[PDB]
């Protein structure tokens, strides 16, 4: 019941696409009943900066004057 | 199947206007002649290959790159010897740097293995408990510990290995970490450009790759408190490049190295042996 | 039973390890999550937030509120009125900003940096300022002429009380060290008056500007490291 | 259409010869502009075109029968060369490939040979002994004038003034590396017996896609009198050697206030 | 839970080890590759480059530039101009050529070797040189007569300024040792004038030739070893 | 998610054709998230010495006069 | 998944009064006699399920043997420095039992397993505390530099293979591929490394003959890793080797007498290996 | 990561171990094989080759070439010419033969054993010999009459001079020990005359015979042991 | 990429191959890229003694007089 994922690239690896070669492949099995025992999660690169940098109720555009 | 070296084809006597045996070295091209062009040859089949000399194989072994010295001191002095901070480099070792220096540029991942060994250097031998060592990497820009018991050994971000003496030699993989796309073995340049308003004495270590090499330091300490009976621990650091590509090949140094760069010692300017004559085989 | 060989690295503790381990509290019920507001997923989300630059580093304005207040006068002057060394993590003025502090947990960094300014003088006063970035390996921008040769914008004071200057990622290296590496010189950020501040009668003739620093969207960091800004007794 | 005859046309200057060996393209690669896919800076680039990509001549040197060689750094030589030189001081970053054409005329009665070698990252040893890697900016970068090699080593262990110089030993190529293996580097040989010229196309080579020319010499050039100059006359005639260089596909990034380096 | 048995070889450090290991710096973002000119994939690609032979290693020539200059003259003599033992990683003259330096890291080697000669005399000079190779037996030739009884080429000096001879792979073994060894001795290379160099008035009577050596395409090496060509004082740990 | 490949031959092996027996195969699984942690790569034996041994713009044939 | 071959089975027979008499077979021809019981006597039919597996060569040569013993000493005394360094050529001159088995063949081709057994003792009357030792073994192929001492630069082993062993862990092990420069290792060499000629000494080659003159695979170097302790400690290192994946050619009889030296030399004191009996008719 | 348990037998060094190990010289390509004649695949192939039996190693004829020569004559005798214990491992003369030497690396063995005799007389010599094998556990053969109560061959000397007898595999056991003990009684082989050797006047009167021993095709060995015939000084 | 084959028989077997079902199978996996690292080969019981016991030009028959 192993899961697999793409390994992060290294010195002799392919381009940043990481799509070239089935050989880039880390395989893992969880051995414990509590998921707290599992290794760390997959990188989550999802980002949402607007929450902190642009939490404006009004719709603000960058080209529009900020004021008006 | 893997490629083999080329086979030699069978040949016979030749009388033609072809000149495979003649050339013009001046063009910068190497001669292209092979035995089949110059002498009568038989068909042979070559199953021999060149994997043994591929770059991954050439650079496929770990080498000792430095020696660190750690001491557990029961004396009022030498507390400072409980830890050792070394600049990370491979230039302390001539066999490894000479191999790497075959190329102007290189790109590789690196793995490190450490070997610990210790003795009881004093005449007053006695019981010492099994010791544990911490190998902490201190990245460039990170603070250095002032002491083996300095708070920076907390290692909240700085990665480190805790090794108990007697277990398998500790080991870790390091990814390529250059800020360039390739590591530079040589650098004909200066870290900073002196400008017109500056003093004409404008050397002061700015010249050479050394001035642009900051890979942090490796800080190793015993992790215990002093024991009445002291210990001298020698740590040998081993390095092996992995997944290596190189570019722009260059000839190796024939003389002993002087320091970090390509500086020469006057005592080793004459690397080759003499012979009795041109005509001695 | 199954023949095995222990390899180097066996029975060692690495602080960077990512291995599974048995749970000390088997079958424990983890209090269910709720939609807690303000989720942060990445440190760069904080790097992009504009924070103030403690520019007024002159002795007596250091470690006080005035530290962030940059004086301006309507007095004719051709003097520089602002001098940053850019290195977000090593510049004494930037290393304590949020961007600089985040970078003090990293060895290397890349991307463009944005500098935003806000004029807090009278509504009545007007004028123009030159905001400029000069790439490294050059004589510091001694005067306005040199500032004009480099990358710059003119900020025409009016209703739009703020402006942004961007110092693009011009670097020989892909990444620069966060450390004070003379090799990866920041370049220079400066400011000159484009024109004297025009101040009508019966208004203050001395006013302040605030400056902010933040990461641009092409910004990133590399290896994690201990920050030198915190310490403790043994 | 014989191989011995060539015409090189770059920019607004043409170099021709009735005698040449076919040109070398180091590593089989021509200089190109940086592709979007590998760019570092975001600054729209300066592309001088003909303003830079033309030939300049370095001051000619004389080949005496006692010479042990000459050296130059490529971007250093062109530092004062018209517009190329100006762009170097105006921008932080810059990149160029090169075309190098070397000539040396001689009579059918002359003998001897000059190897022309191009060394990416040509790093020479400090002539001080004393403290390591002590080389001044001024002596490191001689300009089109270049510098020479000697057949003796005398590090100035007691005086920095002769120490700021390179230990330009000919037989160890200034680095401890034997000259006989200089041939590893792209090279062409001017053999006065036949060939009176050499041409080498030089790609930009670095660990970076672009770098600062004021800090780094990407390539160096060495001319080595591999075979002695000779003529029957006891006058031991000297012959000129002329090195002519054009940058190729030049681009610059990071426009800044013009700089001036520490001067002599 | 899974029963296991540790084999001999367990918990040892082998410098030749190719086992996987934890990364000290997880999730590190590696600087992308770029194209760099001159990529080398195999060390043999450098072994195939022709480099000079420091043949003239006699007292007074040894360790200077003249070391690479093979003297030639218009005098008439039946004497050989040069001789080499064909032991590419042993012979004092060959062990420091690029081919020798690469081979100094190998224990065993095989395949043909090419020798290229460049005449640097005046255009006005002519003559003929005999290059010859013989297997490691009988006697080294000390006479052109015996040099002929072997593999040889006669080189017409002319507009093609250079020529080459290839010492074919003749050996009882598949691989010869790099180490000096009588059992694996590689043979002899010599050169004699076939025709004296002919010099017209106003042309120098002495000339030099530059000899070169390189690996041929069928060349290979078996086994890595350390080189007895670089050394240092013993290293002592910082303290 | 194992990779399977051919071993280098030894004393009791075939004609060095690796097309004689399946007993020459071996397997491996990557166990770490970064590819830098993997074993050395499969050897790429492709070679192209001409870029260093005959880097000439205008190609010569070996039997041609080098200079016409 | 198939039934392995068994040794020859026996068919039932009866006496045969005929002209076919295989019992009377010549050996003068070089052939061995081929008669089996079914040729000479009345026999019972017997199904044969016996298998010749231990006699296959892989099994015969499938066990590790001790090859040599090295003496390594760790001491603070300056006169003992040279004893922390031990150099040994690989040869099976040192081990009768293994040499003899290899000799059954003229030539052989195999891969070889090496295992190292280390044992510590105090060689003197000293018995205080010492620290646990580490040992380094590096192989130095012919032509590679040799260390001058236990503490030297060549120990860097950048290109030479090596093993670092912590005392108390499982004996270290490594596999060595076939390393011949021939297509088989020669067990014997009836020849000289070089042929003397042109009137040189008639005694030439007297000390350069036989397999030893062409036999050089390199040397094994073992060294103490630890700095010296006040109490001298000695380590005996037993080197074991086991050929595997083995093929052999051209049978030879085993040596019948006490070996002496590397080659086939006899010892005059022990050239009478056969026991005497009282009579040709003893039983 | 993966929970495991170290069972007994872990980290031990066994000389009969068959576990895999790292290559010290990884990716060394092996020097290509060539065909070499005389390939041996099994030690039994050598055990099956006829080897001389050192039968006359008596009174100074020991460790000499004459040691393999069995004397024969033209006189009248009812006595044996020679006698061998069958045990190929314990008989002093059979042990030191190719069969005995291969066999001495084993503890157990089984199968039939072939005994071949070659007469080296004059062409003019005639006569008939009685060669026999007597299974164990009974009065030994002694004289020529009791010796016929067993397997025998009558060898009529002629142009096809050589002949053989096979001592058939008769045992109570499946395998016999190579070691000498009282239980593993091999039985006996003896030879005596049917008639005296007869020759014409002015020809040799004495002759020699060469005996050979070899394994039969049904022969096998089991467990390996160190061979007692090899020795060395203490190291 | 494991190999599965039969075992040499023991005390409780009927000595016929596959007559013991799956009892006598074992699994082996090569863990190294270099075949020198492999454990010993499958026993090869093939043999042919005639190379040494009947190396003759004229084929001998057992019943024929050897010296025909
Ligand atoms: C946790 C330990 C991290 C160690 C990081 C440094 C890795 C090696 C850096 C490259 C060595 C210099 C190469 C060169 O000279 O171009
Ligand atoms: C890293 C250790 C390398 C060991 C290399 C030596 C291997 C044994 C060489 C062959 C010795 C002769 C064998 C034979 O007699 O059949």
């Amino acid at each position: 019941g192993a899961q697999v994922s793409t390994q992060k690239t290294g010195a002799h690896e392919n381009q940043n696409v990481a799509a070239n070669g089935s050989t880039i492949n880390y395989t893992t099995i969880n051995y414990y009943k509590d998921s707290a025992s599992n290794s760390a999660t997959r990188q989550d690169l999802s980002q949402d900066p607007s929450k902190f940098t642009e939490p404006v109720k009004d719709l603000m555009l960058k080209t529009a004057p900020a004021l008006n | 199947q893997p490629p083999s070296t080329q086979s030699t084809e069978a040949t016979s006597g030749v009388n033609s206007q072809e000149v495979p045996a003649l050339t013009a070295v001046e063009t910068g091209a190497s001669g292209q002649a092979i035995p089949s062009d110059v002498v009568e040859t038989r068909h042979v089949v070559n199953y021999k290959t060149r994997s043994e000399s591929c770059l991954e194989s050439f650079f496929g072994r770990a080498a000792c790159v430095t020696i660190l010295s750690l001491t557990n001191s029961s004396k009022s002095g030498e507390e400072k010897k409980h830890f050792n901070i070394w600049n990370i480099t491979y230039t302390d070792t001539v066999q490894l740097r000479r191999k790497l220096e075959f190329f102007t540029y290189s790109r590789f991942d690196l793995e490190m293995t450490f070997v610990f060994t210790e003795n009881y250097p004093s005449t007053a031998s006695g019981e010492v408990r099994n010791q544990v060592y911490q190998i902490m990497y201190i990245p460039p820009g990170a603070p250095r510990p002032s002491s083996w018991d300095d708070y920076t050994w907390q290692s909240s971000s700085n990665p480190s290995i805790f090794y108990m003496y007697g277990n398998a030699p500790p080991r870790m993989s390091i990814p390529y970490v250059g800020i360039a796309n390739a590591y530079s073995h040589f650098y004909d340049g200066f870290a900073r450009v002196p400008l017109e308003g500056e003093n004409t004495d404008a050397g002061d270590t700015f010249y050479g790759l050394v001035s642009i090499n900051d890979f942090g330091v490796l800080a190793v300490r015993a992790v215990n408190r002093s024991n009445p009976h002291t210990i001298h621990t020698s740590v040998r650091v081993y390095m092996k490049p992995k997944h290596i590509r190189c570019w722009c090949p260059r000839p190796p140094r024939a003389v002993l190295y002087r320091g970090e760069g390509v500086d020469m010692i006057s005592s080793a300017i004459l690397p080759l042996a003499k012979v009795d004559s041109i005509t001695t085989f | 039973g199954l023949p095995t060989m222990n390899t180097p690295g066996s029975n060692q503790f690495l602080t960077s390890d990512d291995f599974q381990s048995p749970c000390a509290l088997p079958n424990f019920d983890v209090t269910p999550p709720i939609h807690i507001p303000g989720e942060v997923k990445n440190m760069m989300e904080l790097a992009e937030i504009d924070t103030l630059i403690p520019m007024n580093a002159v002795d007596g304005k250091v470690n006080t509120m005035e530290m962030y207040q940059i004086p301006l006068n309507d007095n004719l002057s051709k003097a520089p009125i602002f001098c940053l060394s850019l290195s977000p993590a090593s510049d004494k003025r930037l290393s304590h900003t949020m961007l600089g502090e985040i970078l003090n947990y990293y060895t290397h960094w890349t991307g463009s940096i944005r500098f935003t300014f806000l004029f807090c003088g009278s509504m009545m006063a007007t004028g123009k300022l030159l905001l400029s970035y000069s790439p490294p390996g050059a004589k510091p921008p001694t005067n306005r002429k040199d500032a004009m040769l480099g990358t710059h914008i003119i900020w025409d004071l009016g209703l739009q009380s703020s402006c942004s200057m961007v110092a693009p990622w011009i670097s020989n290296t892909v990444y620069r060290r966060c450390a004070r590496d003379d090799f990866t010189e920041g370049g220079f950020i400066t400011c000159f008056y484009q024109t004297r501040i025009v101040v009508p009668a019966s208004t203050p003739t001395s006013m302040f500007m605030l400056g902010f620093v933040s990461a641009c969207p092409d910004f990133s960091v590399r290896l994690l490291r201990d920050t030198p800004h915190i310490s403790q007794s043994k | 259409y014989s191989d011995r005859v060539r015409q090189i046309t770059l920019g607004n200057s043409t170099i021709t010869t009735q005698e040449a060996a076919n040109a070398i393209v180091a590593y089989g690669e021509w200089p190109t502009y940086i592709n979007d896919s590998e760019a570092n800076p975001v600054d729209a680039p300066t592309e001088p075109d003909v303003s830079s990509n033309r030939f300049y001549t370095l001051e000619s040197v004389s080949w005496k029968t006692t010479s042990r060689g000459w050296w130059w750094k490529l971007p250093d030589c062109l530092k004062d060369m018209g517009m190329f030189g100006q762009n170097m001081y105006y921008h932080y970053l810059g990149r160029s490939g090169y075309t190098i054409h070397v000539q040396c005329n001689a009579s059918k009665f002359h003998q001897g040979a000059l190897g022309v070698f191009l060394i990416p990252e040509f790093v020479m040893a400090c002539n001080t002994e004393s403290k390591t890697s002590y080389v001044s900016y001024i002596n490191a970068n001689p300009g089109e004038r270049g510098g020479e090699f000697t057949n003796t080593y005398n590090p100035s262990n007691t005086d920095a003034s002769e120490g700021r110089k390179f230990a330009a030993l000919d037989y160890l190529l200034g680095s401890g590396v034997l000259a006989g293996n200089a041939f590893v580097y792209p090279h062409q040989i001017i053999n006065l017996r036949t060939n009176n010229s050499a041409t080498i196309v030089v790609p930009y080579v670095n660990s970076l896609v672009i770098d600062c020319m004021a800090k780094h010499n990407n390539w160096g050039i060495v001319i080595l009198p591999l075979a002695p100059l000779a003529f029957a006359a006891t006058s031991s005639p000297q012959v000129p050697i002329t090195v002519t260089i054009a940058p190729m596909c030049t681009e610059f990034n990071g426009l800044r206030n013009i700089t001036v380096p520490v001067h002599q």
